[PDB]
RNA sequence: UGUACAACGGGGUAUUGUAAGCAGUAGAGUAGCCUUGUUGUUACGAUCUGCUGAGAUUAAGCCUUUGUUGUCUGAUUUGU
RNA sequence: GAAUGUUACCGCAAUAGUAAUUGAACUUAGUACGAGAGGAACAGUUCAUUCGGAUAAUUGGUUUUUGCGGCUGUCUGAUCAGGCAUUGCCGCGAAGCUACCAUCCGCUGGAUUAUGGCUGAACGCCUCUAAGUCAGAAUCCAUGCUAGAACGCGGUGAUUUC
RNA sequence: CAGUCAAGCGUUCAUAGCGACAUUGCUUUUUGAUUCUUCGAUGUCGGCUCUUCCUAUCAUACCGAAGCAGAAUUCGGUAAG
RNA sequence: UGAACAGCCUCUAGUUGAUAGAAUAAUGUAGAUAAGGGAAGUCGGCAAAAUAGAUCCGUAACUUCGGGAUAAGGAUUGGCU
RNA sequence: GAAACUGCGAAUGGCUCAUUAAAUCAGUUAUCGUUUAUUUGAUAGUUCCUUUACUACAUGGUAUAACUGUGGUAAUUCUAGA
């Protein structure tokens, strides 16, 4: 059960819900309702239509908290030394001055 | 109450829909316990 | 969770968004029968045992839902709860 | 459907009734395809047979190569337009009917299928399968 | 599907098998680089934060961070780019790749440890192996064990033996 | 005279697709006064942008409600 | 819808109506039959056709929701907000109604016909028939479904005082 | 439209399927023959639409027969659901 | 407004006269829309739909050389500056 | 001395005669109208910085192949994560 997306207004289509179209160069476009799907078929042009997805990501609209900072970090330092070379005499010579 | 959709995987071997998923649309009813109050007791007669 | 399923596990009834239309809530147990039923929405309705057995296989096949839309009925619905919808939109200028 | 369609049909919206016209869409020669019968359909006072995805149709050419025109012969419907809805629930429709003229065993007559074909058409017909581009 | 973990601060890495659609959809709509708190994939996998690195669908294709689509795709590749290493010079292909959003249409995910949980997971935290080579270049080796333009490498470089049988060499 | 009924009001659900007002260093540009400008200044300019997925409508056969206001004995007839 | 005391609820069932239809594929099976060429069917599965009764989650159609937006002409000084053009025009448009253009459901018992038989005389033999009897059809009678006799019926509730 | 006799047809073989010369019938969507009814008026063809009925059954159910190996077909029965 | 005495809106003047009320069944009369097909409908494209102004480009047979011709076929069109 | 990096080469060779009619081609000009790997010959004291408490020159930075190891696809001179 996918619960695709709709190709002009990018709203999600639940199962059995709107119309797919088959066009001529096999692209497919799923439509959730009849409003994209004749918005769509009237060559209308979704970042310029005020409440879809395409032209609010392009107007930078009330995205706010995905440009706020997160964490996802580590600290590792952990040796291994080199294969075929004795990984003991790699940290006692490894004892370093400054 | 009302009507809704559903999606299910069907077991029907043989169709070509085995183990597919369908949506099928399925009603509501709305069933609170009915309550006993009495009961009626019928004879068989040869009028019926 | 009556609308959930084994598979959906999300906290939802069967009310869909805003309610069964010229109807209400559901706020008792309940019949969901596949299909189509005679009589319409409010009508007292009889469910009768069946007066043959039917081995159909169509008719004994045990079914197990995945997912039971519950997106509003008053128009294209979008969303199946206030939860996914809020996700989708955002915050609103009611709202917090 | 019938002879050499190894497989069933689950029932699709009847798009093209007769005297419907399609875009050959193999590349035989044909151009495009006059229905003027179904296969298979039946009968009732007043009804046009009418054919859907993966149906085999009776056509004559009604523009193509002199050699393919006046005369009859089989075809398969591989693209609708009139909007049918499968068992998994899509209402999904092509940009335009369109058909491939075969024989009645079910070959082809050209060698390649131009434009995409649906998969209740192809899974139905070896074939088509065969001369397919994309799919659904 | 097939999980791919990636322990790489032991350079330990081993795949996992996980059926069960709820316990893989942990997963679902997370994109490459999202990180994963692991109980939810398993108890033994508790703590666990694994990053999100790439992996293979079915069919085999690659996916390509930065793409988004949980689909496939045919995208025009070049040099010094990821599912691609050209055969010529200036040499470009059209080539499918599958999208950096993982789904249940993917054969095997690709996981890189981050954070370790509470418990060990055997061939990866209980074994350790070795960087294969050592630094060659002057500097480098100055900087992996820290001696100031004074102390003469020669002797800092590192030495593997090999033997001949009964000649081990250096 | 009460998990009463109604009229409004609130919340939900829908539809459209961003209200009026105000602001702007957006705007092809254009005028007018000199103290003729090392943004001179004051306005004006289809449209654009911001407050604004805003505003507006939403039961008339949608859903819901601790709020507000109100209503709760007129008429006729019937017997083995 | 008057009248069989009033009124109410729950029921019976006489009579009447009645309903489903046809095809293909898989498989049986390249099987039985055949020198070959050719070439079945019963059981099982998946679908379909013609018909029928519903139904509206979805998809489609419809639009005076004159709901939102848009456009032309003009009239209210401008603005806002509006009027008028027999519903001014356009895009979208919920609700409702609605489509093999959408979805869902369409029961199983008995008795027979033709026909093939059993036992068996007439007629020491023989005969499915004379007596008796078995198996049998898209038939018929039921089951089921729709009315419910407004002069067919039962069970039950309450039954008025100025 | 259907019988009866059976000389013939059917390699052989009257009657599997047919059938001459004759002869007996049925039917009333043929056409005639008649002129009874209507000329102070019974709206004339076909089609559309829709119901119902007949069976001398084209299909579908179950059967009998074949000059029925199989497949196909022909003759027949119960049958108008 | 526009080519206009066209249509549509308005000033002056003049009307607001045409039984009324409540509903919005079937069937109508008058006004409209319909997915996919596109005359398969029908005696017949009956009815309906399609086209349409203007500026530009482009324009066949045949001809009594006057035409045929808006032949056919295209593109363009607001506002503001 | 495999692999791999890096460099160069793959724009030569070979084949065909389809297009092409002032085009190609030819003989003759022009670059005072331009590009040119290579070959051959030449050609480089200057690079920092308010200009004494100096700037790695005794030589400054990582990030990758091959490789190790974990993998995906029916399938290719496909390639992913570590
Ligand atoms: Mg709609
Ligand atoms: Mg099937
Ligand atoms: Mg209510
Ligand atoms: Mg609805
Ligand atoms: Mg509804
Ligand atoms: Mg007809
Ligand atoms: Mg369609
Ligand atoms: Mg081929
Ligand atoms: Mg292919
Ligand atoms: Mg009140
Ligand atoms: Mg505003
Ligand atoms: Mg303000
Ligand atoms: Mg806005
Ligand atoms: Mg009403
Ligand atoms: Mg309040
Ligand atoms: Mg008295
Ligand atoms: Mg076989
Ligand atoms: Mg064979
Ligand atoms: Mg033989
Ligand atoms: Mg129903
Ligand atoms: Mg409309
Ligand atoms: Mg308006
Ligand atoms: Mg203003
Ligand atoms: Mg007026
Ligand atoms: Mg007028
Ligand atoms: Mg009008
Ligand atoms: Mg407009
Ligand atoms: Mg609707
Ligand atoms: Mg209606
Ligand atoms: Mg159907
Ligand atoms: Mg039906
Ligand atoms: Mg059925
Ligand atoms: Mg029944
Ligand atoms: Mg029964
Ligand atoms: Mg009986
Ligand atoms: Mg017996
Ligand atoms: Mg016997
Ligand atoms: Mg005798
Ligand atoms: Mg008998
Ligand atoms: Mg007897
Ligand atoms: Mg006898
Ligand atoms: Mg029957
Ligand atoms: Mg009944
Ligand atoms: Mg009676
Ligand atoms: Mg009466
Ligand atoms: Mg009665
Ligand atoms: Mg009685
Ligand atoms: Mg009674
Ligand atoms: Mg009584
Ligand atoms: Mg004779
Ligand atoms: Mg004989
Ligand atoms: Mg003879
Ligand atoms: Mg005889
Ligand atoms: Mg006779
Ligand atoms: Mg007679
Ligand atoms: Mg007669
Ligand atoms: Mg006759
Ligand atoms: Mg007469
Ligand atoms: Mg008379
Ligand atoms: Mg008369
Ligand atoms: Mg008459
Ligand atoms: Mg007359
Ligand atoms: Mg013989
Ligand atoms: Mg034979
Ligand atoms: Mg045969
Ligand atoms: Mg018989
Ligand atoms: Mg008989
Ligand atoms: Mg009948
Ligand atoms: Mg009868
Ligand atoms: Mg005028
Ligand atoms: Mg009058
Ligand atoms: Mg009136
Ligand atoms: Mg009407
Ligand atoms: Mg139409
Ligand atoms: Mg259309
Ligand atoms: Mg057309
Ligand atoms: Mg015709
Ligand atoms: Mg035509
Ligand atoms: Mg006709
Ligand atoms: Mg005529
Ligand atoms: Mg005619
Ligand atoms: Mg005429
Ligand atoms: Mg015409
Ligand atoms: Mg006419
Ligand atoms: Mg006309
Ligand atoms: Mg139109
Ligand atoms: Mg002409
Ligand atoms: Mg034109
Ligand atoms: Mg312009
Ligand atoms: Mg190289
Ligand atoms: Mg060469
Ligand atoms: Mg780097």
């Amino acid at each position: 059960m996918k619960v695709e997306i709709d190709s002009f207004s990018g709203a999600k289509i639940y199962p059995g819900r709107g119309t797919l179209f088959v066009r001529g160069d096999s692209k497919i476009f799923r439509f959730q309702n009849s409003k994209s799907a004749s918005l769509f078929k009237q060559r209308k042009n979704p970042r310029r239509i005020a409440w879809t997805v395409l032209f609010r990501k392009h107007h930078k609209k009330g995205i706010t908290e995905e440009v706020a900072k997160k964490r996802s970090r580590k600290t590792v330092k952990a040796q291994r030394p080199i294969t075929g070379a004795s990984l003991d005499l790699i940290k006692e010579r490894r004892s370093l001055k400054p | 109450a009302g009507m809704t959709t559903i999606v299910r995987d069907l077991d029907r071997p043989g169709s070509k829909f085995h183990k597919r998923e369908v949506v099928e649309a399925v009603t509501v009813v709305d069933t609170p316990p009915v309550v006993v109050v009495g009961v009626v007791g019928y004879v068989e007669t040869p009028r019926g | 969770a009556n609308g959930a399923t084994s598979f959906d596990r999300t906290k939802k009834t069967i009310t869909p968004m805003g309610g069964f239309v010229h109807y209400g809530e559901i706020k008792n147990d309940f019949i969901m029968v596949k299909g189509c039923i005679p009589g319409n929405r409010k009508r007292i309705v009889t469910l009768r045992k069946s007066l043959y057995t039917n081995t159909s296989r169509k008719a004994l096949e045990e079914v197990s839902l995945k997912w039971i839309d519950t997106a509003s009925k008053f128009g294209k619905g979008r969303f199946q709860t206030p939860a996914e919808k809020h996700a989708f939109m955002g915050t609103l200028k009611k709202d917090l | 459907s019938g002879n050499g369609a190894q497989g069933t049909k689950f029932r699709i919206s009847l798009g093209l009734p007769v005297g419907a016209i399609m875009n050959c869409a193999d590349n035989s020669g044909a151009r495009n395809l006059y229905i003027i019968a179904v296969k298979g359909s039946g009968s009732r006072l007043n009804r046009l047979p009418a054919a859907s995805l993966g149906d085999m149709v009776m056509a004559t050419v009604k523009k193509g190569k002199p050699e393919l025109r006046k005369k009859v012969m089989p075809a398969i419907v591989v693209r609708q337009a009139k909007s049918w809805r499968r068992r998994d629930g899509v209402f999904l429709y092509f940009e335009d009917n369109a058909g491939v003229i075969a024989n009645p065993k079910g070959e082809m007559k050209g060698s390649a299928i131009t434009g995409p074909v649906g998969k209740e058409c192809a899974d139905l017909w070896p074939r088509v399968a065969s001369n397919s581009g994309v799919v659904v | 599907m097939k999980l791919n973990i990636s322990y790489p601060v032991n350079g330990s890495q081993k795949t996992f098998e996980i059926d069960d659609e709820h316990r893989i959809r942990v997963f679902f709509d997370k994109r490459i680089g999202q990180e994963v708190d692991g109980e939810a994939v398993g108890d033994e996998f508790k703590g666990y934060v694994f990053k999100i690195s790439g992996g293979n669908d079915k069919q085999g294709f690659p996916m390509k961070q930065g793409v988004l689509l949980p689909t496939r795709i045919k995208l025009l590749l070049t040099k010094n780019v990821s599912c691609y290493r050209p055969r010529r010079d200036g040499e470009r292909k059209r080539k499918s790749v599958r999208g950096a959003i993982v789904g249940p249409d993917l054969a095997v995910l690709a996981l890189v440890i981050v954070k370790k949980g509470e418990q060990e997971l055997e061939g990866l935290t209980d074994t350790t192996v070795p960087k294969r080579l050592g630094p060659k270049r002057a500097n480098n080796i100055r900087k992996f064990f820290g001696l100031s333009k004074e102390d003469d490498v020669r002797d800092f470089v590192i030495r593997r033996e090999v033997t001949k049988g009964e000649k081990t060499y250096t």
